[PDB]
């Protein structure tokens, strides 16, 4: 749905 | 040099009137955004650098602080509801979109992140995504001859925002919209890669979570036999979405369902319908349900494929949750099938499931159960076997059940239960 780039 | 700056330190270094200084400290601020336990995002919002990092996205000649702004406005957007309203806010959705055009791949590639996490926040942001024309620029970087020549995490991330694209309701996606991706999810429904492929089911799964037009828009993109075979795969991430989609596509018309039927889709319940996975077993079972609420042919194929057993073996043993779609999937069954279909379910072992479900606390159970009993009362009074039936009932504790539920709280159970008894058994 969302999601950081880590 | 970038690592563990403090928010003071980046916000001088963006106010720098120094390009370079400014590219620092705003890998700086990036570094921090990428940090995992806790990255300081409201600091970084109400130190004010939204609108920098979205004017840097505009800065041709430093291509480094467009992908570091980027990087940063994407781990942002992939906050909060109000921590991406704030990156909208700062007019970072255009500015995205002319970076797709970007010649440097992982520049992007990273707006495409950042308009994916930004879709993905909700119905309004997705149609405002659209609204300033993202869908044909991320398109246009599909439009290859063969995807394989695409780096994966690029073809990843793609795949992944154009799902984002196609996901929520109230409302569903523009009509139109989804007609110009159709033909580009179709595509990548075909190709190898495991992530890809889950997220294109996922698509499709959205897609057809909703009216029978929509389904009609996906199903006649010819996509159910790749559904299908992607129903048998491995990996259960693909067999996740692809059975989502499949369930969503028989709660449309008959002539929808039979072409999930006709794809081959039954084969595969065996395995889904005893799968260790309680969430894969649930959904074939509501799956089923929404088969055997069809045409008799339809239910006739249900019992050609064998998979009566299964329902009964639901029914004897499973999660809750997954026993209570397989009550409605036998109320369907009774309530739409011939009287043979429903003698070969007797012969088949439903009753004392059936029955045994009956002790559950949960009221809309015992009123599924209790309609799909009556529904096999009235085959056997077609038959003139309406006794064999209440002994079989009785036999097997059924009826100690029903009349205890003659004194239930709920009214329309003590009605149905008290008239069983009354019907059938005196």
């Amino acid at each position: 749905r969302k999601r950081p780039r880590v | 040099g970038t690592v563990n700056w403090s928010v003071e330190d980046i916000v001088k270094g963006i106010n720098s009137n120094n390009l370079e200084s400014q590219l620092q400290a705003t890998q700086a601020a990036r570094k921090l955004l990428s940090r995992e336990k806790q990255p300081p995002i409201d600091n970084i919002i109400r130190a004010g650098l939204i609108p920098k990092f979205v004017s840097f996205l505009g800065k041709t000649d430093c291509s480094p602080i467009q992908f570091e702004s980027a990087w940063a406005l994407t781990n942002i957007a992939s906050g909060t509801s109000e921590q991406t309203k704030a990156v909208v806010d700062g007019g970072a959705i255009p500015a995205f979109i002319s970076l797709l055009a970007s010649p440097h791949a992982h520049i992007s590639e990273q707006a495409v992140w950042a308009l994916g996490n930004i879709a993905g926040d909700g119905s309004a942001f997705r149609d405002l995504v659209i609204k300033h024309g993202a869908i044909d620029p991320l398109l246009a970087l599909l439009a290859v001859p063969d995807l394989s020549t695409l780096a994966c995490g690029y073809l990843r991330n793609l795949t992944w925002t154009l799902s984002n694209l196609c996901r929520n309701k109230n409302p569903a996606p523009p009509l139109d919209a989804v007609e110009q991706i159709l033909p580009t999810l179709v595509r990548l429904l075909h190709h190898n890669d495991p992530e890809v492929l889950a997220d294109s089911c996922w698509a499709i799964s959205y897609l057809t979570d909703g009216p029978n037009e929509r389904i009609e828009m996906v199903v006649k993109k010819g996509v159910v036999p790749q559904l299908v075979k992607l129903l048998g795969a491995t990996e259960l991430p693909i067999v996740t979405p692809a059975l989502r989609a499949i369930g969503n596509i028989v709660t449309g018309t008959d002539e929808q369902t039979q072409k999930v039927i006709d794809a081959g889709a039954l084969a595969v319940f065996p395995s889904l319908l005893t799968n260790p996975k309680t969430n894969i077993q649930k959904e074939a079972t509501w799956t089923m349900s929404n088969i055997t609420a069809g045409r008799q042919d339809q239910i006739q194929q249900v019992v050609n494929h064998g998979l009566v057993p299964f329902l009964v073996g639901v029914l004897s043993k499973a999660d809750f949750k997954t026993q209570k779609e397989a009550a409605w999937a036998i109320t369907n069954y009774t309530s739409g099938g011939t009287v043979e279909q429903i003698v070969y379910l007797v012969h088949c072992g439903i009753i004392e499931p059936l029955m045994n479900l009956l002790s559950a606390k949960d009221t809309k159970i015992i009123q599924v159960i209790l309609d799909a009993i009556s529904n096999i009362f009235q085959a056997a009074e077609k038959l003139g076997e309406t006794e064999k039936l209440s002994i079989m009932i009785e036999e097997c504790g059924g009826l100690d059940k029903i009349e205890a539920l003659q004194r239930h709280e709920n009214e329309s159970v003590y009605k149905a239960s008290l008239n069983l008894i009354e019907k059938y058994f005196s």
